[PDB]
């Protein structure tokens, strides 16, 4: 939770030259993989 | 395989047991008794072997990108600089470049005057190296280059490569 | 500019002005002329393949570029060996090359190497180690590095029916591109500052074998006849 | 052999090329002959870049029961292909008509076949001996 | 799935200069092979 | 088959340039070999 | 496997415990 | 051009009655972020390489 913290922080401000959700960021703890929000609204539309 | 077999059959028999390799056909000699055994072993250890086919399914897929801007100055008539290295090429060797390029005019009064075109190979040396947008907006001998570009990659990758194999035997591919 | 592109805009307007006539003047009234080597730009086309068109407006030059390399092959080749039971037997059609090492020659080509042995009627048990090569240049490399592509496994196949040994199916996408990024953003005029460079490779690979058992005289006469 | 002895590096040593039969028959009391074969057809290639020169070889070499009189297929090979290439613009390169002037096509074809067939004949009589002769006379 | 998910988005945006049935993706999980859709189209004719 | 499906497509869509009989393609499941059509043409007259 | 199973086997029997490698099989022969 | 190859930042030469002090002034802020996880499938007791 400490690096998660530290990547959260990162994602708040983020890379200006390109979009925040491409800053790879643990899940929460236990959780195992995400898809991106992008491709997650993709997914639940199909 | 005759070889396997009157290898394994050794410790069996304890006879003598003998393998014919090209007619593929052990020669069994022994009592009665141990004759039947011996078959009955050579029996069970010839049942055919089931085989599998093997196929493996390799998925590599990358991605990439990339946003690379920003603005340089110069002024190479007192020279100050504006310089970064993240950019593609510098401001520096951009504003020497240009100048050598320049024809540059040789006189010697008493009336002879030369004039020579400058090589490019500063130039050229300082723009290959340009991934994206360069350029050089000029204003009262401050030369302001401004470079930006956005590097998007992608790559898709499927082999699978699949092989047939004996059960218990070994293949490569 | 872009690096995708088969040769950079740079490079074309440089060798471009080196091959205008230059003249070089000394007045007091001597004016002497020249024509310009071609050697840089000879050096900057070398390596276009595709349409690269010089568009010069207003002292600006814009350079377009667009190629379709479509490309395929096909290829079959079946090397059939006739065995003894038992018996081993390699086929080769190819070339050894020496390969440093010293150095040793090295066989490279259509090789099948086959051990069988047949179940008292029907299916024929396969060792079998089968290869297909051929030389490529060493770029770089110490010496040349051959293509091979082998698979040595052991399969039990019926008499006469066609077994799959193996296979390669294989499947690429490699997409690129380069823009400004905003302009190139916009739907109508993006593809003027964009640099996009796509590729699709696509590969299949089967090998399969067929044995068939000669016991009469009369089977090998009807093969050896029909191959004949 | 029919064929040459060339050097190699290895030092150096001689290397036979060209058309090689090596066989060992046995006979079957009557009629089939048994066969270990080892058949090769070379010749020297040029070294195109490599340290010596290269031989193109096609051999097969394996074990057969042949009938007396009668020949056999011991080997052979049945090689084709199709490489078709091609380059264009894209866009004008689509037009029907006037497409050929934007396109560049490469297209081949190859095609080869080797058979290798294997005849004995069993000589038992002088008379048998004195009429094989006597043809290939 | 989740590589399935992903190579899916990746057709769904597609190469831009070629034809999106272009780009490799994994079958449909446990279906195997399929042939392209035009040469499962020219297949049903013949 | 998966394959012979794929060589009878790229015989539809042949050599731009030569014969689309020049084409490999494997033959019908179990057949053995094939003499070209021309050739076939060729043996049954003599 | 019966490389390993022959070897681990040896001194249980301490009686013949041969293995077949490519049917995987272990041959044993021993009193009942 | 050897001496301005090593700028990276603000060098500004300001020239005053042929003392010319020369300024510089730089921030470079830097980051990174990496994940990567493998995970190699073993049966026990066996070992794994990847």
């Amino acid at each position: 939770n400490y690096i998660r913290a530290e990547q959260l922080f990162r994602a708040e401000k983020g890379l200006r030259l390109l979009d925040d959700a491409s800053v790879p960021v643990l899940p929460k703890f236990g959780d195992d993989r995400r898809h991106s929000p992008e491709i997650q609204a993709f997914i639940e539309q199909m | 395989k005759a070889e396997d077999l009157v290898e394994v059959l050794k410790g069996v028999s304890e006879v003598m047991i003998a393998a014919h390799a090209d007619t593929n056909s052990l020669v069994l000699t022994a009592p009665q008794d141990i004759m039947n055994a011996m078959l009955e072993v050579i029996g069970q250890l010839d049942i055919r072997r089931a085989q599998v086919l093997i196929e493996a399914l390799i998925v590599e897929m990358a991605e990439g990108d990339g946003i690379n801007l920003g603005v340089q100055w110069g002024s190479l008539e007192s020279g100050s600089v504006i310089q970064y290295g993240n950019t593609g090429a510098s401001i520096g060797n951009v504003m020497i470049g240009l100048e050598e390029a320049k024809d540059t005019t040789q006189t010697k009064a008493v009336n002879e005057t030369t004039t020579t075109k400058g090589d490019y190979t500063k130039l050229a040396s300082a723009l290959s190296s340009i991934q994206g947008a360069a350029v050089s907006i000029a204003m009262g001998d401050w030369t302001a280059l401004i470079n930006a570009v956005s590097n998007d990659s992608s790559s898709n990758i499927l082999s699978s490569p699949s092989i047939t194999v004996m059960d218990n035997g070994e293949a490569s591919f | 500019q872009y690096g995708n592109t088969g040769a950079s805009i740079g490079n074309v307007m440089i060798g471009l002005e080196e091959a205008k006539d230059t003249t070089q003047t000394k007045a007091v009234n001597e004016t002497t002329t020249t024509k310009g080597d071609y050697t840089k730009l000879a050096s900057a086309l070398s390596s276009i393949q595709g349409a690269a068109v010089s568009i010069a407006m207003g002292d600006w030059t814009a350079l377009i570029n667009a190629v379709s390399n479509d490309s395929s092959s096909n290829i079959l080749s079946s090397p059939s060996i006739t065995v003894m039971d038992n018996g081993e037997a390699s086929f080769i059609v190819g070339e050894e090359v020496p390969v440093i090492t010293t150095v040793d020659r090295k066989e490279v080509g259509i090789k099948l190497k086959v051990v069988p042995q047949i179940n008292e009627g029907n299916s024929v048990q396969l060792n079998i180690e089968q290869e297909v090569s051929n030389v490529l240049g060493a770029n770089g490399a110490v010496d040349v590095r051959f293509a091979k592509r082998q698979l040595n496994t052991s399969v039990m196949v019926q008499d006469g029916q066609m077994l799959v040994l193996g296979g390669l199916i294989d499947e690429r996408a490699l997409e690129s591109e380069s823009k400004v990024p905003l302009l190139g953003d916009i739907p109508l005029l993006g593809q003027l500052f964009r640099s996009t460079s796509s590729q699709v490779e696509k590969k299949n690979l089967m090998v399969f074998i067929k044995p068939t058992i000669i016991r009469d005289g009369v089977t090998a006469d009807g093969i050896t006849q029909r191959k004949y």
